[PDB]
């Protein structure tokens, strides 16, 4: 049963670059098909019968090859070409897909806009207090996010979560969630989020009291 | 307009059977050439073809799911059913149906997919807390806490507010329940005048919540 | 291989049965010629369908089922076109 190997499995490139993805098969297939899948969407057929373009697919895409070796080419990468690309063969049962290739965009540096949110009164009525920090629209993904609480640097008690790269501007957004007991929350006064990032010449701190 | 739409439970206990149903329109399994197939995608992993059925009722199954699959059709209803026996945690995935043709031997139209979690745990609806701005640009949001299983959807002002929205992927907390936040940037000026309401939908528990976010 | 030739001929035959019947029409009536149109398209569709079944039943590769089904679709379509042209000769 026919297995496909895609290279690379990951790839970063600037807007306007030519990008190439190769899919070598374990044995001869008469045709290779290509799917594009964006963040939490169903795969969309992109290229079929090796080189033919599906509908609503710009000309900057193309495929070629035969036998065991095939390529997908994007001739000038756009921000909305951010996706995972899979090759697929229907020449033999079982049908199979390649492992995929993540295309990421490289762009210029953008500092995060930083915001901090205190826990709601509604939540504090339960036992928990969730203090949230938002880093909004930045590049690159790399970022340090530190929690100070009456100036004690916290540890092991916040989770970070990050969005997929934006399809129009290629930035990231990130939230950091410091979770506490109401007991521990009311004990202390001033809560602070401290962001470090390549586009900030010196770190940025947002804070609050109560 | 070819459309497909997968339906079935969000949650299944280990060892039990999962019954998925594709409903389609704009084409028909009574037409010569037509086929429907099922594909699944585990969270963050590769697509894996599972099964298909043809208009002449011929069937194929992936040997990797050895003997746990039954596919069947109801032409008149435009419905294909897929049954997966003895579900285990590795079967947790998004399940898709898609349309295939004897002219193609590839899938040209897919449903949106339906998410299945295999777990012994019970359905639980979220609690939603506002993330209030204080005092150019302000931000605000909703914290959506303590739900099981995935997914929830969040929208703002019932779809009329989309620009500047980020809804973060969920994290499984040490309690076994998921949490996420959705946030949006708006101009300071609109605070206190424009209403901001966040619409949280958690279909696996049939919960809907609408939270006003005020300063 | 020979399946190309058999189908290309069989489908050509369909448009001749039309070519004949339209020509004696050419030699209640507008109704009659629209009936003949629907019949001959229904004959092309049915035959297409029949061939696809036979193709899908054959113990061959998918690529081959695909070449054969596309060969057969293209002729069937070329026939619907040629016959659609004959209705226009009446209408």
């Amino acid at each position: 049963d026919i297995q496909m190997t895609q290279s690379p499995s990951t790839l970063s490139a600037s807007v306007g670059d030519r990008v190439t993805i190769t899919c070598s098969a374990s044995s001869r297939v008469g045709y290779m098909h290509w799917y594009q899948q964006k963040p939490g969407k169903a795969p969309k057929l992109l290229i079929y019968d090796t080189s033919k373009l599906a509908s609503g697919v710009p000309s900057r895409f193309s495929g070629s090859g035969s036998g065991t070796a095939f390529t997908l080419t994007i001739s000038s990468l756009q921000p909305d070409d951010f996706a995972t690309y899979y090759c697929f063969q229907g020449s033999g049962y079982p049908f199979t897909f390649g492992g995929g290739t993540k295309v990421e965009i490289k762009r210029t540096v953008a500092a995060p806009s930083v915001f901090i949110f205190p826990p709601s009164d509604e939540q504090l009525k339960s036992g928990t207090a969730s203090v949230v920090c938002l880093l909004n629209n930045f590049y690159p993904r790399e970022a340090k996010v530190q929690w100070k609480v009456d100036n004690a640097l916290q540890s092991g008690n916040s989770q970070e979560s990050v969005t997929e790269q934006d399809s129009k501007d290629s930035t990231y957004s990130l939230s950091s969630t410091l979770t506490l007991s109401k007991a521990d929350y009311e004990k202390h006064k001033v809560y602070a989020c401290e962001v470090t990032h390549q586009g900030l010449s010196s770190p940025v701190t947002k804070s609050f009291n109560r | 307009q070819v459309t497909l739409r997968e339906s079935g439970p969000a949650l299944v206990k280990p060892t039990q059977t999962l019954t998925l149903t594709c409903t389609f329109s704009g084409f028909s399994l009574s037409t010569a050439g037509m086929s429907v197939g099922w594909i699944r995608q585990p969270p963050g992993k590769a697509l894996e073809w599972l099964a298909d059925i043809w208009w002449d009722d011929k069937k194929h199954y992936n040997p990797s799911l050895k003997d746990r699959l039954t596919i069947s059709k109801d032409t008149s209803a435009n419905q294909v059913v897929l049954k997966v026996t003895n579900m285990d945690p590795a079967d947790t995935a998004t399940y898709y149906c898609a349309r295939d043709m004897i002219f193609n031997f590839y899938f040209d139209v897919w449903g949106q997919g339906t998410t299945v979690t295999v777990s012994s745990a019970s359905t639980k609806g979220p609690s939603v807390f506002p993330l209030a701005p204080s005092s150019g640009t302000a931000a605000l949001g909703c914290l959506v806490k303590d739900y099981f299983p995935e997914p929830v959807t969040v929208s703002w002002n019932s779809g009329a507010l989309t620009s500047g929205v980020h809804t973060f992927p969920a994290v499984l907390q040490s309690s076994g329940l998921y949490s996420l936040s959705s946030v949006v940037t708006v101009p300071s000026s609109s605070l206190g005048t424009q209403t901001y309401i966040c619409n949280v939908n958690h279909k696996p528990s049939n919960t809907k919540v609408d939270k006003k976010v005020e300063p | 291989s020979d399946m190309r030739k058999d189908a290309e001929r069989r489908f050509d035959k369909f448009v001749e049965a039309a070519k004949n019947k339209f020509d004696k029409f050419k030699a209640d009536m507008k109704k009659l010629a629209r009936k003949e149109a629907e019949q001959a398209r229904r004959a092309v569709r049915n035959r297409l369908s029949e061939l696809l079944s036979k193709i899908n039943d054959m113990p061959i590769t998918n690529d081959q089922k695909k070449l054969m089904s596309n060969d057969v679709l293209k002729f069937a379509a070329e026939a619907e076109k040629k016959i659609e042209a004959l209705a226009a000769d009446a209408e």
